[PDB]
């Protein structure tokens, strides 16, 4: 566990850092200038105060400042104070403390969010960020519950607000939201979430899903005392620690030792005890460990579950097409479209031996690089049973019509998004009673909230192209720090073979998503369900997800501008699957609660080459 | 200088308290440099201050001193940055200052301390938003109160009532306390929530009236029973850090501020005396019990000024 110690009192910088390192802390959160040292910059004679203003930078090595010390803004600095004199002094002091932090080369600086108005605090910080490009981080100290809603009910004439306040309990998230909106979603500004004695309602903690949390501040006061006499945490407090550990945040310990009979190391020992006693990561979690939240613009042989289903689908199709009395006289002609390296071809052969039936295989692949792998396979192992087809399928005439056409939906050798158009142009060399594998597939859409992902898409602005083209294109992404706002609904379905007189792959779907929580819409997550044969299916939809299928990740359709969504409101999405004669593209827009621009019109930012 | 005492005194002087015999207690803290520690000093000769070589007693604390208060005639209550309330007992010969107890109970810097009328109990206000009632005999915390929403700026014990004390914080709240009530805190509010309260001072004779200074430099005279402001004056141009009454039968009010100036006011809050002697923030002020016309002030400029109020 990466952890740090928060101290507002450091008399000897060399001795204090050595003491916290002995306890097992990786870093130290300390003030760069004395917290009580109130400076004057405008009024005399306090303006001409003889120096130094703080401790020398030579008291620690450059390596120690860059890895072991996290900056802390002085508590007296109030840039949004109602007094003009305090406002101007805090402005000059904030710059003085921030510039000193950059002079030391600190990896992170702590600034507090303890009120509704932090506009001038945002203005001064944004100016410091735009004055020379740097990698220095800024951790915003925000509690889960405001201290006004945390106070003891001991004031006689002014008692605590006992009434229900759904939006009032989420006021702390709005302090952070308004601040980062003012700073124009800067990647250098993160959340240092402070956990109160009594946790708020689950909906308040759910607002922080998809937020850039880099630190978790845990005070000594929230720690309970066990039967032995050691610092522990409640089951509800432990639940949040397991959630925060998955987000890979840096847990910070603040306040004096309340369990005085045991040293500060006991507080850290419990956090390291929780990480060693957490639920084990599954095959899906262990596969994509470094691929978390990293979005790629639109490995496969390493998934055995995927081809096991294809093998079972062909095995079930063969038995249903040829009875036990015809297991030698009737030969089933199978056509593998987009054969690639031959995993679907091998799965087709394994199924024939399992069903004990006669098969004639045709490995179709346009990519000549993959044809080398197939032709080496059909000479060293397969033989006369498999006939590799590298010719242009539109010109090439089949010796006989196929019984079963087997293909993959997504893959490096598959046609991915162009699966309907390619299967429609392949059903001509298929028999009248012919079966297609997969026979059917449905796409699913779900509204998501992720301020972290929106900022990652925002960072994808490239030169020599539209400055908003990054929002008008889908992304393959491992959905980690995000929040699904509503249950995924079916968008469009395709069936193969399609014996329709007028085959049109153009689609237009309208989906209404009911949202029972206050949130901010950042985009839409795309999933899919596919029927290979009868009950045998493959799915990336979280509800019906195929166990151990890491080969396919969900797609993401982002929106140029985020949309505020209230409790009870409905998100209405309009999706278009557009198909021309030369290209195919996706167009999307939001109509409720507010209207958005039609994304990717005429496929200007994204198009799949037909 | 006496044994155990440090060779040099910290530049920033935070507290100056006159003992009933005439001796002066000094609280210095290091707010800049290599070491950010604090120190406690005693001067039987007030004119000898701030010179280290001519002092009665001296000692160095682990961290800087934020506030100080006399515990009878030999005890010294310390509000430390370490988040601990320290009690330093004076020697039988009054030459050494020994540490009786150091309890780390406040999560942040203890900014203000006030001994309750009995002299066996004391109250502490810290940046951790908490207020604690301490027992000076058993060295423990009797009650831990969290009524405020921001850092507790000032705590002032009632002159003769033990259960009664005042507390103010950056949440614009002035609370009148009474440990005899199930709900001890009572928000003694004004007609309009103006500027943040910074200093508190109980009246010595009238146990029902008090004075408070705000961050805008205004000092207000407020009665507890009337629960509304009747008289106030713009005394300073910057935050009022302290307010101290004289030992007179009809006391004079000494106002301290960050504008580096001292001010002495009457019952109608009108100015009588003003001193620009300090070139830095005026921290503490104490009237001599021997000479009621004499007033000693300290600041961050390492100056110990002795004034003669007319
Ligand atoms: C609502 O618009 C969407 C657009 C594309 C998709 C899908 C496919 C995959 C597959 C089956 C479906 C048809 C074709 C082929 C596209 C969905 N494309 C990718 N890369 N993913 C992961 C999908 O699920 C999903 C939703």
């Amino acid at each position: 566990v990466s952890s740090g110690r928060d101290l507002n009192c450091v008399p000897e910088i060399a001795d204090t850092l050595g003491a916290v390192a002995k306890q097992g802390f990786d870093f130290l959160c300390m003030p760069v200038f004395h917290p009580r040292f109130k400076r004057e910059f405008i009024q005399e004679p306090a303006k001409n105060r003889p120096g130094p203003q703080t401790r020398s930078d030579l008291l620690l090595s450059g390596r120690d400042w860059n890895t072991l010390i996290v900056g802390k803004l002085s508590p007296w600095i109030r840039p949004d104070s109602k007094v003009e004199k305090i406002r101007r002094n805090s402005e000059a002091a904030m710059l003085q403390e921030l510039n000193f932090g950059a002079y030391l080369g600190l990896p992170a600086f702590l600034l507090p969010l303890n009120q509704e108005d932090n506009t001038n605090l945002a203005r001064v910080l944004t100016n410091h960020i735009h004055t020379g490009h740097h990698s220095s981080m800024f951790w915003m100290r925000v509690p889960l519950v405001a201290p006004e809603d945390l106070r003891d009910d001991i004031i006689e004439n002014a008692p605590t607000t006992h009434t229900e306040e759904y939006s009032g309990e989420e006021k702390t998230w709005m302090w952070w939201h308004n601040f980062r909106t003012l700073c124009d979603y800067s990647k250098r500004i993160a959340v240092a979430l402070e956990i109160g004695a009594d946790l708020p309602s689950n909906h308040v903690i759910d607002r922080w899903l998809g937020e850039p949390i880099k630190a978790a501040i845990l005070p000594t006061s929230i720690f309970l005392t066990n039967k032995k006499g050691f610092p522990v945490l409640s089951k509800m407090h432990q639940r949040l620690i397991f959630r925060l550990l998955k987000l890979e945040v840096q847990f910070i310990i603040t306040g004096t030792n309340h369990h005085s009979e045991k040293e500060f190391c006991s507080y850290l020992q419990y956090l390291e005890y929780l990480s060693q006693n957490r639920p084990p990561p599954n095959a899906y979690e262990l596969f994509a460990k470094g691929y978390e939240d990293y979005l790629q613009s639109p490995v496969f042989e390493k998934d055995p579950i995927k081809y096991s289903q294809y093998q079972q689908a062909i095995y079930k199709c063969l038995l249903d097409r040829v009875p036990e009395e015809e297991k030698d006289t009737n030969v089933q002609v199978l056509m593998v479209l987009g054969a690639g390296r031959g995993p679907l071809v091998n799965a087709s052969l394994r199924a024939a031996k399992q069903a004990d039936r006669r098969i004639k295989l045709y490995a179709v692949e346009k990519n000549p690089n993959a044809v080398v792998t197939l032709e080496n396979w059909q000479f060293e192992e397969w033989g006369s049973q498999v006939t590799v087809v590298s010719s242009d399928m539109r010109e090439w005439v089949a010796p006989e019509k196929a019984d079963i056409i087997v293909s993959e939906l997504l893959g490096s050798f598959a046609d991915n998004e162009l699966s309907p158009e390619c299967l429609d142009g392949a059903q001509h060399f298929l028999k009248d009673d012919g079966v297609s594998i997969p026979g059917e597939y449905t796409s699913f859409l779900a509204p998501i909230s992720s301020s972290k992902l929106y900022n990652e898409v925002r960072a994808c602005r490239e030169k020599d192209r539209d400055p908003e083209a990054q929002f008008e294109m889908p992304y393959v992404v491992r959905l980690h720090n995000f929040h699904q706002l509503s249950a995924p609904q079916p968008c469009f379905t395709f069936s193969h073979p399609n014996r329709d007189p007028m085959i049109d792959n153009n689609r237009y779907c309208t989906l209404e998503f009911p949202v029972e929580v206050n949130t901010v819409l950042h985009g839409f997550a795309g999933y899919f369900e596919t029927v290979l044969y009868q009950d045998i299916t493959l799915s990336i939809r979280p509800e019906t997800h195929s166990p151990g299928m890491f080969s396919w990740f969900p797609i993401l359709f982002p929106i140029k501008q985020p949309i505020t969504v209230r409790e009870g409101q409905t998100i209405c999405v309009r999706f278009w699957r557009c198909s021309n004669s030369k290209k195919v593209w996706y167009e999307w827009a939001v109509t409720a609660p507010v209207c958005s621009a039609i994304h990717n019109p005429t496929g200007r930012s994204y198009t799949i080459g037909l | 200088l006496p044994p155990n005492a440090p060779a040099c005194m910290e530049r920033q002087l935070e507290a100056a308290r006159y003992r009933s015999d005439g001796a002066l207690l000094l609280g210095a803290s290091s707010l800049s440099g290599r070491c950010w520690a604090g120190s406690l000093w005693l001067f039987k000769d007030p004119c000898a201050a701030p010179n280290e070589g001519f002092c009665s007693a001296g000692v160095q604390t682990e961290a800087g001193v934020a506030d100080l208060t006399w515990v009878g005639e030999r005890g010294i209550l310390v509000a430390s940055d370490s988040g601990a309330v320290e009690l330093w007992e004076l020697d039988e010969n009054e030459t050494l200052i020994v540490s009786k107890f150091c309890k780390y109970e406040h999560d942040d810097i203890v900014s203000t301390v006030s001994v309750l009328s009995s002299g066996t109990q004391a109250v502490s206000g810290s940046k951790d938003i908490c207020i604690k009632v301490w027992d000076l005999a058993q060295q423990v915390v009797l009650s831990s109160y969290r009524a405020h929403a921001a850092q507790v700026t000032c705590v002032a014990a009632s002159p003769h009532k033990d259960s009664v004390f005042l507390s103010c914080s950056e949440d614009n709240r002035i609370l009148l306390w009474d440990t005899r009530c199930p709900k001890p805190a009572s928000q003694i509010g004004c007609s309009a929530p103006g500027y943040l309260p910074t200093s508190l001072a109980w009246h010595p004779q009238q146990s029902e009236v008090f004075v408070f200074g705000d961050e805008n430099g205004t000092v207000s005279l407020v009665d507890t029973k009337s629960t509304s402001c009747v008289l106030s004056s713009a005394v300073h141009s910057q935050c009022v850090t302290g307010l101290v009454f004289s030992p007179h039968s009809v006391p004079f009010l000494a106002s301290l501020s960050e504008d580096c100036s001292l001010a002495v006011l009457d019952s109608s809050l009108s100015e009588l005396f003003r001193s620009q002697a300090h070139r830095d923030f005026v921290r503490d002020a104490t009237w001599s019990p021997l000479n009621h016309s004499l007033l000693t002030t300290v600041g961050w400029d390492h100056q110990v000024v002795h004034h003669v109020v007319p």
